[PDB]
């Protein structure tokens, strides 16, 4: 995360980090949606331009986290994965359309005060919240510029306009994504970079005061440059896809 | 630069 | 789940974290 500030603790406790067994390394972030499940981009597992296609035995999740680097003993939790779902018509080969995964976990964790899910949205909430100028919050351990932080970062963004972000870029962008980011004339500054990917893009119902994962960190050109924008998996778009992964393989 | 974990989760 | 996004040491509590007023300020 670019331009952010530390995390409080308990702040994100849907936050999930992504760990490589060998070697012992971050991959991504991740959230938590229930006991068993875990929401991230496909991008962290597959992407062949990079050689990268994960089995679930070269993978942990570790949940509860604020260190980046630390073993957090008595807080942190660490799970292994029983099976990876990634979407169909994921587009790797292009402009990561669909980028979308999620992971069933070999055992339910504990909740408790650093451990708790994070609510997705309905096409209600979803209406209401994904508008341009709306603001949302990005939270991960990705570098600090395009250098790593010592515990979860978190900047708030403002959602920009369609046409904006399409102008913004030469990728082509699909009803799948939107973006998020301060324009050059706002001042103020902040995005995802390296390693921020999978992470929760996040709201906070003023109608229920629940928080709601509207987006996926996806896709950026650099990070944090002027003009750019950060890209972000639509959520609600992709969900009938989640419920029908959760309702028959959970 | 990471910590390491607990020998259990790696089995 | 029934209690999703509701933050033990924030919204269960009645407390608020530093930055969410930022969000709910944009919610125009
Ligand atoms: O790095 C990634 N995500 C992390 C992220 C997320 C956000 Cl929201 C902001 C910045 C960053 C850091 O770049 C992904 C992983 C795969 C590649 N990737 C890119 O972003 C590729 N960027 S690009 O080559 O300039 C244009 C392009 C786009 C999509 C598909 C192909 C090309
Ligand atoms: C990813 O790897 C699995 C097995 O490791 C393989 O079956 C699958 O075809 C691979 N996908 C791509 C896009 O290479
Ligand atoms: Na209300
Ligand atoms: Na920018």
């Amino acid at each position: 995360i670019v331009e952010g500030s530390d995390a409080e603790i308990g702040m994100s406790p849907w936050q999930v980090m992504l760990f490589r067994k060998s070697p012992q390394e971050l991959l991504c972030g991740a959230s938590l949606i229930s006991d068993r499940w875990v929401l991230t981009a496909a991008h962290c597992l597959l992407y062949p331009p990079w050689d990268k296609n994960f089995t679930e035995n070269d993978l942990l999740v570790r949940i509860g986290k604020h260190s980046r680097t630390r073993y957090e003993r008595n807080i942190e939790k660490i799970s292994m994965l029983e099976k990876i779902y990634i979407h169909p018509r994921y587009n790797w080969r292009e402009n990561l359309d669909r980028d979308i995964a999620l992971m069933k976990l070999k055992k339910p964790v504990a909740f408790s005060d650093y451990i708790h899910p994070v609510c997705l949205p309905d096409r209600e909430t979803a209406a209401s919240l994904l508008q341009a100028g709306y603001k949302g919050r990005v939270t991960g351990w990705g570098n600090l510029k395009e250098g790593q932080p010592s515990v979860l970062q978190v900047v708030n963004l403002p959602i920009v306009e369609r046409p904006v972000c399409k102008d913004s870029t030469r990728i082509r962008i699909t009803d799948n994504m939107f973006c998020a980011g301060y324009k050059p004339d706002e001042g103020k500054r902040g995005d995802a970079c390296e390693g921020d990917s999978g992470g929760p893009f996040v709201m906070k119902s003023p109608f229920n005061n629940r928080w709601y994962q509207m987006g996926i960190v996806s896709w950026g050109e650099g990070c944090d440059r002027d003009g750019k924008y950060g890209f972000y998996t639509h959520v609600f778009r992709l969900k009938k896809w989640i419920q029908k992964v959760i309702d028959q393989f959970g | 630069d990471f910590e390491e974990i607990p020998e259990e989760y790696l089995q | 789940e029934a209690d999703c996004g509701l933050r033990p040491l924030f919204e269960k509590k009645s407390l608020e974290d530093k930055t969410e007023r930022e969000l709910l300020e944009s919610y125009i």
